[PDB]
């Protein structure tokens, strides 16, 4: 695209200038350049993808949830009727929304996915398939809220079993991997009681491998932990 | 207090 | 523009909307839209249209003083040659702040500057210019950073005029203009005295009227006090 | 602490 005429390291260099001046919209425009180079991503360079994007949808989810929230409160009876926009400019933003994440599954499906081969590279973008299928999903209502529903839940499935066959439950991808997906049961699938066990299992697994581990991953793997335990307090 | 995933 | 087919109180209820999901971006096109309409502006419309650029453009300031900072790093001696990057992606922000900074100005300039003529719109329309001016002075270095440096002050001399003989001394447009007004001496113009002579007067003047307000006006007027306070502990 | 204006 737009990035076409660009080294793949210079793309790679302004997305880390992109992010510390915290300009995410221009990073993921980089780094998005960067997978359509053909060439196969880093560790690092998966994290930088990662990164953008999230900061991105992160800023229009929360803009779709305030929307969403003054639109239902214009639909309560003793409300008075203010015309169509609310509506109107709560759909632009569900629009924006829904296009970023398909720019995303897009360059997971073409052609991240395929030609990830190791268990660390796969795993984080089957992780990052689901997470994309769930945002869409809190935001969809018509005749295609199931699917994407079971998009997002074959994606996550597909991932845990790779991890759990070929990571350690310490892992930190692996760790996030189980915490999204436990959200995704409780928010997302009506199944708060699939949530809470999926959660506890994780937590204790890890808790059980932390003695393999040293200082700086004891550190890693503890901070995802304890987004499992605050999770875990607020459910139950 | 609100459900998170991770950061 | 864009917005030609919306109504300007649907524009107007919109950029309330945009401002609650802090999505500033949108709510200074909705702002652009309802001046292009070609009425004048209220003092609800003047202070939304201010709140939405300012936050546009001071996202952008704030980027530019990141990228600014690493490219001056990047000049210093026993510095690592890393090649054109970092230029490349500050002049790309650069330009994007001061297309911005133009868009305003063209909104003064056409026409709403030219058509206000009570005290309390032609003052902050002046300001507006003013600090616009400041932003691109913040940013220039060739053959134009004095003839930019001599927009600004002249905008703000205007506006200083004018608020002397139309409005108390504790009126927040009046004090939000001299505080700007001795910020733009202090950091742009090299007069350091002159910013803090202008401070401490603003101050004193306005400390001696507080006594016609009311407990809400009280309020409004100490708030901007606080902040000439501040500058002056700072400068002093 | 450095130089604010109005905010
Ligand atoms: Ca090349
Ligand atoms: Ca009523
Ligand atoms: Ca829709
Ligand atoms: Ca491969
Ligand atoms: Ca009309
Ligand atoms: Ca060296
Ligand atoms: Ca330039
Ligand atoms: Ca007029
Ligand atoms: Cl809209
Ligand atoms: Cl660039």
């Amino acid at each position: 695209g737009a990035m076409g005429s660009m080294e793949r390291a210079s793309l790679i260099q302004k997305a880390k200038l992109a992010e510390q001046a915290e300009r995410y919209e221009d990073m993921a425009a980089f780094m998005k350049g960067a997978v359509e180079k053909g060439e196969e991503l880093s560790c690092e360079e998966r994290n930088l993808l990662s990164v953008a994007y999230k900061n991105v949808v992160g800023g229009q989810r929360a803009a779709w949830r305030v929307l969403s929230s003054i639109e239902q409160k214009s639909n309560e009876e003793g409300s008075e009727e203010k015309g169509p926009e609310v509506r109107e400019y709560r759909e632009k933003v569900e629009t924006e929304l829904q296009g970023v994440c398909d720019t995303v599954l897009g360059l997971l499906d073409s052609h991240l996915i395929k030609e990830a081969g190791d268990a660390e590279s796969r795993v984080f973008y089957l992780k990052m398939k689901g997470d994309y299928y769930r945002y869409l999903a809190e935001v969809a209502t018509g005749d295609d809220k199931k699917r994407i529903i079971d998009s997002a839940r074959s994606a996550y499935q597909e991932a845990m079993d790779i991890s759990k066959k070929e990571m350690p439950p310490t892992n930190p991808i692996r760790l996030g991997l189980a915490l999204n997906f436990s959200v995704f049961h409780y928010e997302i699938a009506n199944s708060p009681e699939e949530a809470i066990s999926l959660a506890k299992t994780t937590f204790d697994e890890a808790m059980a491998d932390l003695h393999t581990l040293s200082e700086d991953s004891y550190k890693d793997s503890t901070l995802i932990m304890q987004l499992l335990r605050d999770n875990l307090t607020l459910w139950t | 207090a609100r459900t998170v995933s991770v950061s």
